[PDB]
DNA sequence: TTTTTTT
């Protein structure tokens, strides 16, 4: 579960990812189904709403066995790991996960060609913020940085629920497709690492697995400086059940295509995964992905 | 002032400055009695004290005496009795002194004897005296302690 | 001398216990006071004792037995007058919030308070109040008023240097003429006269019987569907004290109050331009109103004396306000198309009363209506004028910050006008009386 | 009586295999769904007990004090045999229902005023025998009286009021008088009416014990007067495409004709959203429909409709013979504070005066009016104002203007959103079919029951939104419309009621997202509505109204 | 024995 520390059980479950597929969180079939669980946990909605510090000391100690006794209903049961937590004493207990996700959201916020690169130049200037923000000691930046980690995951699935209603989803054979062409909150959306965690959080949620055959999911977005659209590689995730050395396809199909005719392609990106194409151009490059297929 | 006038500011003399306002009626008041007995053929005396008279804690004696001690007729006497009058009045703060924008709030301070019907009801007045407080603040039988000023 | 300190900090379900919660005051009581410490005696015997007392909202009271035995009985305690130690007590009274779940009246609680946190926050302010909710009994069926007694208000350096900082830039005329009204485009002399009325002008204490008027007053008559009413809400929301009025006729919205009760007491409770003193009023509708209580009106914005001589006081208060206007000619636009009075029926002195009149026209121009079109798209769909993040992050970071700037800007200052500038007016004025000479005389 | 004892047993053989409509144990499958909630309330329908057992209806009107404290707890055990762990919720569910003395009473009328709420001891514990005695039970409106005394803390309580009731001023015989009786609320039902409404109630009547007889009525179920698969078999039909003459279709089946105006009506009150920027403001949320009638008209017939079908209505006379909209200290909140989030019907304008020209005006443009009067408040209004109106002499007097042919002004007109008019001409085969329909009058569309749930349904839950696609054409549609109606004479209000009349088709669909459909039908309602109402020169406007497709 | 209405 996530930002189980500093939020709310409920949003917890509500912003949960993995939770989210199973629970058919987007859909109102499931909200029900989730109150259910707290039914079965008998906690009061109130009681869900109120800061974790404040929750009463029965309801933490109990906390574990009424997990134990109830979300086995859903098939939650491998979910309790015995993963390390840190103590720095006198202010509080954080398991490393939750540090990590909101170090990581401090490094996508909380900050012709010469906009761009100098809006390249801004992301490098938000990396010395973290590296600053590797300290203990330092706390005031770090929870500016904790709490617009949830400000993040809200835009995901408030987006991700839009995605949801229209199925813009190509359920094609060789490999599925999409595109945002359009869509509020834009801006976010320049950062690949949002994009990288957005695609996972499709990935995950579209095929659970949800047999059968597991397929990659294409992504791009743009607004100025013509037609960037950065179309970054996803992979399908299993539920446990590295079965096979799979790994990737991508790498080979980008060298095959980069070196035809190539017009207005930026491979500037250093991660060979994402790569800028005109939409004009990115058309004849789907259809030169789909076939010939490499994989 | 009157405003910041309760908890301290307190049980001391304070000089108060405002506006005569509502000034109350005038009713005496009876201090030292005289009583003649008929067959001794001799006065009296006794006394009686209330919480503004005595300006400190004292066993309050309130019935008016009759057949005392042999069952002589203890027959009043006046004119030698002694009485004071007695009057209390309120004063607000001046208003042009008040905060951003408010109704300005009050207490009042009684007077004595011979200074009764001195104040009307619509004028300037500076006044001295000292911050009483008398009854029994609820621990009778929610909110008592009430207030007003002396020694004026 | 020192007492024991106060700390502060900051239904079924809650009685008597830690809850921290929010709302509005709605009325607070005059300075009280219970008792602290105290000692008592006995009448005959003189035998003496004392308690110091801290939670006076029941559990214990005065004995009846002389306590030198452990027949003086009944009680025989006295309490010391005069060596007694006493407090202050506020008892705020708080309303519920104007935005959510009203789907009914306005409901109230009753508040208490302690030590240090008395006299503090005059009313009208949203706050959060952390408190106790316990329950009390005064005035076989059980019933009991219910009550949260407070614990921590909390209220609506560095800044400084940013003020400075921000003082002396020479486009802060215009970057407040971007931090008013975004979501209304155009109307950008009314968009700047609103900005000359959130500071006010002099104060003057002269060795003449009165002194002067400072803030100013702002009229929006014109043709309707211009959303005027939009920006007199927004001009509520941003002064710190002001008081917003749609109309002459209310569900709630009264304007000096006369209160006869309990007691057989007469007493003062307050209106509308009392909360407003050195303020901002607004008054919607100017042509929909009464002549039962607008003779107050006609007063207060121009020698701030209200008299009251009624049976119950006689005094002569106070009011430092400001009024707002926004009325509506009859028939709408076509009043400028007849002669150009015939707007007030009454007479024309509220308006030489009034400091600036506006007119509002509508003229097509079809670059302007595709723009106020696609303007106003973009404001309620797709956020594009909503950008305003970059924009922060280049002008006006904030409404609240407008605020404290101006709490800074109203005390501090001690502006003047200059002597090299005064000829310049002086020989302006009659250039505008001139003005009026040339199309009254000869018309 | 102790025979309720082995009662127990058996009235739970009516609980969880209650078999009506092929089985389908509502009570069963009802539980899962209250404790699901956690709202410590079950409802129980006085047809199913009399249907399966009415010996219990004997138990109702015989002994219904009793019965109830040996059923709740029953239904206690039973709902924990399906949840293991509710009783950390509240562990206590109560239930729902001189020859009226110990029976439950099927009661009517009208709220007065009321009281606050103020807890109310539940256990009672009590040093004569050294230490506290022990629980005991707090008797309704009686004292426990088990020397000792009643400590402060230990003390388990109930919030209380209890609500004075008058009778109902429309049932009264014609010119007496009405009385009054008692009615005390527990603990769901903690101050549910409210001034100025009707009411049904379900108690249970008592009587005072001695004083040193007036009667109490305790009451259970408060009914005002007029499920999963419930939701999802609706979902099942909502998903088709032509609902939108089907709308029109089975709004009103009375008079069979006028799709337009009917369709135009059926928008109203299904409602609009004011969409508060997040910080910034809000806009409006309302929309206004002005239909200027004709004596000869059952336009009145309509609005009764709506009255009866939509949530909170209160008919507005004509001249002061009510209610008045406007709340005012009298020797309190007027009728638009009932209808919160609701559609309000005030008529005929002709016949108003100042009063309702203040409270109609504000209330449609920004929703909350002031005034000069010893309490200051902000209270607002989201009511809907539909209208009927009336021409002046004839029913149309000539090719003259709208403006010219109504009394009204211009502003109270820019209030308005739509304006739908009917048109009195000879027309023979029209005659015919309305006297045909009258005759089948006194003789595929939507059942009253389910529109009910889907416009109650949909105002909760659907909420429209736009992209930023398609409103370029709307633009353009707006700046045509205004930049060519420049030589006619024009609504800038009429732009929002663009989006605000076009979410509406979205709530329609219940599909969140505003397809170009909506804003064809949104476009086709509104520009030839505007078309109508000029001069029979309207045949350019006709000859430009072309483009506007 | 005085404050909000309406014919
Ligand atoms: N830029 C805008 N210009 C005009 N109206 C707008 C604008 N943006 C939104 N609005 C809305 O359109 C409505 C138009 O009415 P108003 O501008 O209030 O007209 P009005 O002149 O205030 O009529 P009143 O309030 O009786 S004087 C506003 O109340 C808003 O709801």
């Amino acid at each position: 579960l996530f930002l189980l520390r500093h939020s709310s059980l409920y949003d917890s479950f509500y912003y949960s990812n993995y939770v989210n597929a199973k629970l058919s969180l987007w859909n109102e079939n499931g909200k029900k189904r989730l109150h259910k669980m707290f039914a079965r946990m008998g906690i009061p909605l109130s009681t869900a709403q109120e800061t974790w510090l404040y929750m009463d000391h029965s309801i933490k100690r109990e906390l574990g066995i009424i997990f134990d006794k109830n979300l086995d209903r859903y098939g939650l049961q491998d979910i309790i790991r015995d993963g390390f937590v840190r103590t720095l004493g006198y202010r509080g207990s954080i398991s490393a996960s939750e540090f990590v996700e909101a170090l990581t959201a401090l490094l996508e916020v909380g900050n012709s060609a010469q906009k761009l690169t100098n809006l390249r130049k801004r992301w490098v200037s938000n990396f010395w913020l973290s590296w600053d923000a590797l300290d203990d000691r330092k706390v005031e930046l770090l929870n500016r940085g904790i709490q617009l980690a949830q400000d993040l995951q809200r835009a995901i699935f408030n987006t991700g629920v839009a995605i949801l209603e229209k199925k813009l989803i190509k359920h094609l054979r060789i490999y599925r497709l999409c595109v945002l062409q359009d869509g509020p909150d834009l801006d976010l959306y320049r950062n690949p690492l949002t994009l990288l965690r957005l695609g996972n959080w499709l990935i995950e949620c579209c095929a659970e697995s949800e047999d059968k055959q597991l397929l990659p999911m294409v992504l791009a977005s743009i607004d100025e400086n013509t037609d960037t659209y950065l179309v970054a590689g996803l992979t399908p995730r299993y539920p446990r059940g590295t079965k096979k050395p799979i790994l990737n396809n991508f790498s080979m199909a980008f060298q095959q295509i980069t070196a035809e005719t190539d017009a207005k392609v930026r491979i500037d990106n250093f991660e060979s995964s994402i790569i800028e194409i005109r939409r004009e151009d990115l058309s004849p490059f789907l259809e030169k992905l789909t076939l010939s297929g490499l994989l | 002032s009157p405003r910041t006038l309760t908890a301290q500011h307190l049980n001391k003399l304070v000089s108060v400055e405002g506006i005569v306002t509502k000034t109350s009626l005038v009713r005496p008041k009876l201090i030292r009695s005289v009583h003649y007995a008929a067959k001794t053929g001799r006065f009296h005396y006794r006394d009686y004290t209330d919480a503004t008279t005595t300006l400190t804690t004292r066993i309050p004696t309130p019935i008016y005496p009759t057949e005392d001690t042999e069952g002589n007729k203890l027959t009043t006497e006046y004119g030698y009795s002694t009485f004071i009058d007695h009057q209390r009045i309120t004063v607000q703060e001046m208003p042009e002194m008040a905060p951003a924008g408010q109704l300005p709030r009050s207490i009042d301070v009684i007077l004595d004897d011979d200074l009764v019907d001195k104040t009307k009801p619509g004028d300037r007045v500076n006044v001295v005296g000292v911050f009483k407080s008398l009854g029994a603040g609820g621990m009778n039988q929610l909110i008592g302690f009430k207030t007003l000023i002396l020694g004026n | 001398s020192l007492p024991t300190f106060q700390l502060i900090l900051n239904d079924s379900e809650h009685v008597s216990k830690i809850v921290r919660l929010s709302g509005i005051i709605i009325s607070t009581s005059v300075l009280s006071s219970r008792a602290t410490y105290l000692s008592i005696m006995c009448r005959n015997c003189r035998h003496t004792t004392s308690i110091t007392i801290n939670n006076f909202n029941n559990t214990v009271s005065l004995p009846r037995s002389c306590l030198s035995t452990i027949n003086c009985g009944p009680d025989p305690y006295i309490i010391i007058h005069e060596s007694s130690k006493f407090i202050d007590q506020q008892f705020l009274k708080l309303q519920e919030i104007p935005e959510l779940v009203p789907v009914e009246m306005p409901r109230n609680l009753t508040m208490t308070c302690d030590r240090y946190l008395t006299n503090k926050v005059i009313p009208g302010t949203r706050v959060t109040i952390v408190g106790i909710y316990s329950i009390y009994n005064s005035k076989g069926v059980a019933i009991r008023t219910p009550y949260i007694k407070i614990l921590g208000i909390q209220s609506d350096e560095e800044e400084e240097e940013e003020f400075l900082q921000l003082s002396r830039n020479p486009k802060l005329y215009e970057i407040l003429t971007n931090s008013i009204a975004p979501s209304i485009f155009g109307n950008e002399d009314i968009k700047k006269a609103i900005v000359c009325l959130l500071m006010g002008g002099s104060k003057k204490i002269l060795p003449d019987g009165m002194r002067l008027r400072g803030d100013i007053n702002v009229l929006l008559l014109g043709d309707p569907g211009t959303a005027k009413s939009q920006l007199l809400k927004f001009v509520e929301k941003v002064s710190p004290i002001a008081v917003y009025t749609s109309g002459k006729g209310s569900s709630a919205a009264g304007l000096a109050s006369v209160q006869r009760p309990m007691t057989r007491e007469f007493y003062l409770e307050g209106g509308a331009m009392v909360l407003a003193d050195g303020g901002v009023v607004c008054i919607d509708e100017f042509d929909k109103m009464r002549d039962e209580d607008r003779v107050a009106i006609h007063e207060a914005m121009e020698q701030q004396t209200i008299s009251i001589a009624k049976a119950g006081i006689t005094t002569v208060l106070n009011s430092r306000t400001s009024v707002l206007a926004a009325a509506n000619p009859i028939y709408g636009r076509y009043d400028d198309l007849k002669s150009p009075g015939d707007n007030i029926d009454f007479q024309t002195t509220i308006l030489s009363r009034f400091d600036m009149i506006f007119i509002v026209k509508d003229d097509h121009n079809e670059e302007r209506d595709i723009s106020i079109a696609n303007h106003v798209i973009n404001i309620h769909t797709g956020n594009a004028n909503a950008q305003n993040q970059q924009e922060e992050n280049g002008s006006e970071i904030s409404i609240e910050k407008m605020k404290r700037y101006i709490t800074y800007c109203r005390l501090k200052c001690a502006p003047r006008l200059s002597p090299q500038a005064a000829e310049k007016l002086s020989s302006n004025f009659v250039t505008i009386r001139k003005q009026l000479l040339i199309n009254e005389l000869e018309s | 009586p102790n025979v309720s004892r082995t009662i127990a047993r058996e009235l739970k053989s009516f609980l969880l295999e209650y078999t009506d409509e092929t089985g389908r144990s509502v009570y069963g499958a009802r539980i899962r769904t209250l404790g699901e909630m956690n709202s410590e309330s079950l409802e129980v329908n006085y047809r199913h007990l009399a249907e399966s057992k009415a010996i219990l209806a004997l138990f109702l009107a015989k002994c219904p004090e009793e019965m109830l404290k040996i059923f709740d707890l029953v239904a206690m055990e039973a709902t924990e045999l399906h949840y293991p762990d509710y009783a950390r919720i509240h562990s206590e569910i109560h239930v729902r229902i001189e020859s009226n003395l110990s029976s439950l009473v099927r009661v009517t009328g009208v709220v007065t005023r009321r009281t606050g709420v103020f807890p109310q001891l539940k256990y009672v514990k009590f040093l004569k025998c050294g230490s506290i005695l022990g629980p005991f039970f707090q008797d309704s409106n009686e004292e426990i009286r088990i020397p000792f005394r009643v400590n402060g803390e230990k003390t388990v309580y109930r919030n209380y009021q209890r609500v004075t009731l008058q009778e109902a001023p429309g049932t009264v015989p014609p010119g007496r008088l009405p009385r009054h009786r008692e009615v005390i609320l527990l603990a769901d039902l903690v101050d549910v009416s409210k001034p100025g409404e009707e009411v049904e109630v379900t108690g249970i009547y008592k009587n005072n014990y001695d004083g040193n007889f007036a009667t109490i009525i305790e009451a259970n179920s408060i009914k005002r007067r007029e499920t999963e698969e419930e939701e999802r078999e609706f979902r099942k039909i909502s998903r088709d495409r032509g609902i939108i003459d089907k709308i029109i279709s089975s709004m009103a089946p009375s008079i069979y004709g006028h799709r337009d105006i009917k369709t135009a009506v059926a928008c109203s009150l299904f409602g609009g959203v004011p969409k508060n920027v997040n910080g910034k403001h809000s806009i409006r949320g309302d929309i206004n429909v002005l239909l200027l009638g004709d004596p000869g008209t059952a336009k009145s017939q309509i609005l009764k409709y709506v009255e009866k079908t939509a949530h909170r209505a209160v008919f507005a006379t004509g001249q002061g013979a009510s209610v008045g909209l406007t709340a005012s200290v009298r020797k309190e909140g007027g009728a638009l504070v009932l209808a919160d989030k609701g559609v309000c019907l005030i008529d005929e304008f002709d016949k108003m005066n100042d009063q309702d020209r203040t409270s109609i005006h504000e209330a449609m443009e920004q929703q909350s009016i002031s005034i000069s009067k010893g309490i200051v408040t902000t209270l607002q209004a989201r009511c809907s104002i539909i209208a009927a109106a009336n021409p002046n002499g004839g029913r149309y007097n000539s090719t003259l203007p709208l403006a010219q042919n109504v009394s009204l002004t211009e502003p109270i007109l820019s209030r308005f959103d739509i304006l739908c008019v009917v048109r009195d001409l000879v027309d023979e085969e029209a005659d015919e079919r309305l006297a045909t329909f009258v005759v089948d009058s006194h003789v595929s569309p939507i059942p009253q029951e389910l529109l009910m749930k889907y416009i109650h349904y949909a105002r909760t839950k659907i909420y429209p939104k736009l992209h930023q696609m398609d409103m370029d054409k709307v633009s353009r549609v707006y700046a045509d419309l205004r930049r060519e109606s420049i030589s006619t004479g024009i609504t800038v209000r009429h732009l929002e009621s663009i989006l605000r009349i076009a979410e509406s088709f979205a709530k329609m669909r219940l599909s969140e997202f505003v397809s170009s459909y909506d804003l064809d039908r949104a476009i086709k309602v509104v520009v030839d509505s505007f078309v109508d109402a000029q001069k029979v020169s309207v045949r350019r406007q006709l000859r430009r109204s072309f483009a506007i497709y």
